[PDB]
């Protein structure tokens, strides 16, 4: 029994850390990508244009 | 078990997003100093 109720305690304790360190994987996520997205439709459209000149 | 069940679940997730937030700034990097390029490449031949 107190094998099994540290095991719980660790359950606790692991995934209090995984959601936080996912919590802010996700903060950070979809903030780069979209100045990245725009700038590959203005290099289209700037190639767009370089093409039809 | 459930721990087990749990953690893989949530392990795996965690990964997606690491894989959607991760090696993507380089490429951030370069587009943008190819961008650096074309806009002073602009600018010279528009002062010529």
């Amino acid at each position: 029994k107190q094998k099994s109720d540290e095991w719980a305690k660790k359950v606790e304790t692991c995934r209090e850390q995984l959601q936080e360190e996912i919590d802010r994987l996700t903060v950070e996520k979809e903030k780069k990508q979209e100045e990245l997205r725009e700038l590959r439709e203005r290099d289209q459209k700037e190639q767009e244009e370089k093409d039809r000149r | 078990e459930s721990y087990d069940a749990l953690m893989k679940d949530q392990h795996q997730k965690k990964q997606e997003i690491e894989e959607e937030l991760a090696k993507i700034i380089e490429e951030v990097d370069t587009l943008k100093q190819l961008f650096k390029e074309i806009d002073e490449e602009k600018q010279r031949e528009r002062e010529l």
